[PDB]
């Protein structure tokens, strides 16, 4: 969450990241609860208060709320103890932002996704786009190792194309600014950009980028202004689910046949209608490529037709229960390195040595009845040489 | 005793060549400069290297070897010729191994060559491993060859694993070179069904079978039993296979040896092995008078640790005391002979207990003072004077 990203920065881009015209807007908009009221207090206030009297002000009921924001905002640092005081600069700042100093959109930008996923998926026609292939192999959900040949989809990849568009949106850009990091795009100025819109050459890189994943669109060929797609500021489903492991969709856009191709058998194809079957094959077939029955039953119940809404729960439990029974089928037998030695004699010194390969980390299964322990070769340099001065003390 | 002469200091020679010996400090030329712990070292020695001749070329032929001498001797006896005849009846080293020779013919050179004439004792230290892969037992005999009194032994060498398909024995090559010894394993076919398993002598135990491993099947494993070379064996098996090898063994020494190994494994189940061997009549009385030694030394190493009344108490109590009266002993019957001496040694080893403060408990020294005053013996056949003298000590 955003709240995680922020969470994870440093004090020193921190205040350099609270800009004054939207980031200390953006981020008082995630203070879930109360800290909105506190920080609103003391907003106006130039000399620090101490610690106990916010500690009871809060009623006795319901502090934990008053921790948690307490431990949020102390490692969002807005103040300091000095001895609490709101930091300087974001004071000025929010008090300068606190009186002080589309349909055609909204289907550019689902037109512009579909066709990033169907490239994402191995469909013979997409949008080309070197930036964008390179980006999403990096991106940590394709692979290509080899230019010549398209990029084959990874195990995460599955997993991210059956997430939900908001989520996927927001992990696609969260990994987005981690490379952005990596590539040498600065991290504040892009991020800025992004909490402006909920309201150089690296704006111009990024917003090209932002572009090609749809959220915004200039319109006139590239001109200054912009006009933020809905995603960029961040419906009925049509799956009907039988119980025999039957699926009609009303799918005309070929991205969601191919969705639930990934994980069922399709039977029939009518020009606002398909049917597919959920089989043992195709199900196991996608937990192999990576999938886990959770997201196939969220992509099912999220994509629900109406009809099916009526009962309760959504997806028949027999169907749910046969999914999550065929995934759980697929993994059984194991793998590990070890060593055993025996003959441990000494009762009570054999229980000496099981604490040493166990601090070490090497330890796999041990057994007090027969004196035997399991050592792995990678740390068997250690474990003997332990054996050998316990022999010496004797 | 001679392992420990030996090793203490250089080693007794039978049969020099006349100096032959010159790492001890008198001359064996003449047996008036021989000290006495010597002489009586030489002689403990020479009957065991007869043993071993014994054990060569068999008993029978041993005892004609010993009468064909006699016969000469008492032919030559009756001559009157001045020791023309009167010579035969003295005995040579040469003439013993002619006569050895003449009854059995194999001789006995490599084995007169290396007990007699070499002075030394052999040292085995003896570490086994179960392969469970190929089902074979790797055993590991080093010897220690650079002490001042030991010698290296080259010759074969005997070994018996007691696996519950029964006890095998096993010769072993043990040349210079060797250290890793791959014996095969029977199966453990006896852990699948409860059957008895087979032991050294004819007959069949019922054991409890809780203690041994899984995945090996072999319950004990002794290197030399029957003491074919003059050895000192140092053998690292698990605690388990020690208490199994002093219930159910049919042999004292090894029930000796597993009494004498078991002192470094104070583990509750080596008490009850102890305690076991204690109860029970049909063991060798000397066996059972080692375990009260052993018993009150493993009792006083797991102090902070025992539960119920001192070690040996409660079984004095129930062997030799009044089933109406716990603390009052009963009138001296000495005509069993074995619970006699149990009876006179259990108190000694007793008196070795001692409580977290290092002071022997006054509940034993309680005890001994009532054995004391209420010992009567009016009423056998037999003298007190040793139990008494036992009592003080």
């Amino acid at each position: 969450n955003l709240q995680e990203f922020l969470g994870g920065l440093s004090p020193g881009v921190l205040d350099r990241l609270y800009g004054h015209p939207a980031t200390c807007l953006a981020v008082f908009r995630e203070l879930p609860s109360l800290a909105k009221n506190w920080v609103m207090r003391m907003l106006f206030l130039e000399q620090p208060l101490p610690q106990a009297a916010v500690a009871l002000w809060v009623k006795k009921e319901f502090s934990k709320a008053q921790e948690e924001s307490t431990g949020l905002l102390s490692g969002l640092r807005i103040w300091h103890t000095q001895l609490l005081i709101l930091n300087p600069i974001f004071r000025q700042n929010l008090r300068i932002a606190l009186l002080g100093g589309v349909p055609s959109l909204d289907k550019y930008a689902e037109e512009r996704w579909e066709v990033v996923l169907h490239f994402m998926v191995g469909s013979p026609s997409a949008a080309v786009s070197q930036d964008l292939a390179q980006l999403l192999s990096q991106a940590g959900l394709m692979k290509s190792t080899e230019p010549g040949e398209p990029p084959c989809i990874t195990s995460a990849g599955f997993q991210f194309l059956l997430l939900d568009t908001p989520a996927q949106l927001w992990y696609f850009m969260l990994q987005y600014l981690q490379t952005a990091q990596s590539r040498g795009m600065d991290l504040v100025e892009i991020l800025s950009f992004l909490f402006q819109l909920s309201f150089s050459d690296s704006l111009l890189n990024f917003l090209q980028h932002l572009r090609e994943f749809g959220l915004v669109f200039q319109r006139k060929r590239k001109s200054r202004r912009y006009y933020p797609t809905r995603l960029a500021i961040n419906q009925p489903g049509f799956i009907v689910v039988e119980t025999n492991y039957r699926l009609y969709a009303y799918t005309e856009s070929e991205l969601q046949i191919a969705l639930i191709a990934l994980f069922s058998e399709m039977l029939y194809r009518f020009p606002n209608m398909v049917v597919a079957q959920v089989t043992r094959e195709s199900v196991q077939q996608a937990i192999a490529s990576g999938i886990t029955a959770q997201q196939i039953i969220h992509f099912l119940r999220t994509r629900a037709h109406p009809v099916m809404l009526k009962q309760t729960p959504v997806l028949p439990p027999t169907i749910t229960d046969q999914i999550r029974l065929w995934e759980l089928e697929r993994d059984r037998l194991r793998f590990t390195e070890g060593v055993l030695y025996n003959q441990f004699l000494s009762q009570v010194d054999f229980e000496l040595l099981l604490a040493h390969a166990r601090e070490l980390g090497v330890l796999v299964f041990e057994n007090s009845a027969k004196r035997l322990m399991v050592v792995t070769p990678a740390g068997h340099s250690d474990v003997k040489r332990f054996w050998k001065r316990q022999k010496h003390s004797s | 005793k001679i392992v420990a002469y030996e090793l203490k200091t250089g080693g007794v020679l039978l049969h020099p060549i006349f100096n032959p010996a010159s790492h001890l400090h008198f001359s064996i030329k003449h047996p008036h400069t021989l000290s006495w712990e010597y002489y009586s070292m030489f002689q403990c020695k020479a009957h065991l290297v007869m043993r071993l001749i014994e054990n060569r070329i068999s008993m029978e032929f041993m005892l004609q070897v010993f009468n064909k001498l006699l016969s000469l001797a008492s032919t030559a006896s009756s001559q009157k010729f001045q020791s023309h005849m009167w010579s035969q009846m003295l005995v040579s080293t040469s003439g013993f191994l002619k006569s050895i020779s003449n009854v059995s013919g194999k001789d006995i050179q490599p084995l007169i060559k290396q007990w007699v004439d070499q002075s030394g004792v052999v040292k085995f230290y003896g570490s086994f491993a179960f392969n469970r892969k190929r089902n074979v037992l790797e055993l590991e005999i080093k010897q220690d060859y650079t002490s001042p009194g030991t010698q290296k032994y080259v010759g074969p060498l005997k070994v018996t694993v007691q696996e519950l398909d029964g006890s095998f024995n096993h010769t072993l090559q043990i040349e210079e070179n060797s250290l890793k010894h791959d014996i095969p394993c029977h199966s453990k076919s006896r852990r699948n069904k409860k059957k008895k398993i087979p032991l050294m002598n004819g007959e069949e135990v019922d054991m409890d079978l809780s203690a041994m491993d899984a995945d090996s099947p072999l319950l004990w494993i002794r290197i030399d039993p029957d003491m074919s070379v003059l050895r000192k064996v140092e053998f690292e098996q698990a605690d388990f296979m020690w208490q199994y090898q002093l219930r159910y063994e049919r042999d004292v020494v090894a029930q000796q040896e597993s009494i004498l190994a078991l002192e470094k494994f104070p583990t509750p189940a080596s008490r009850l092995a102890l305690t076991d061997i204690l109860e029970q009549e049909q063991c060798f009385y000397r066996v059972r008078m080692s375990a009260c030694f052993c018993l009150a030394k493993i009792a006083n190493s797991m102090v902070s640790t025992w539960t119920g009344p001192p070690a040996m108490k409660s079984l004095f109590t129930r062997m030799f005391c009044c089933k109406s009266c716990p603390n009052i002993v009963k009138t001296n019957n000495f005509m069993s002979f074995q619970s006699y001496f149990l009876q006179k040694t259990m108190p000694v080893a007793m008196a070795l207990l001692r409580d977290v403060h290092n002071l022997c408990p006054k509940e034993v020294l309680t005890f001994i003072l009532d054995l004391i005053k209420y010992n009567d013996n009016r009423k056998n056949k037999f003298s007190d004077n040793y139990y008494r003298a036992e009592m003080i000590d």
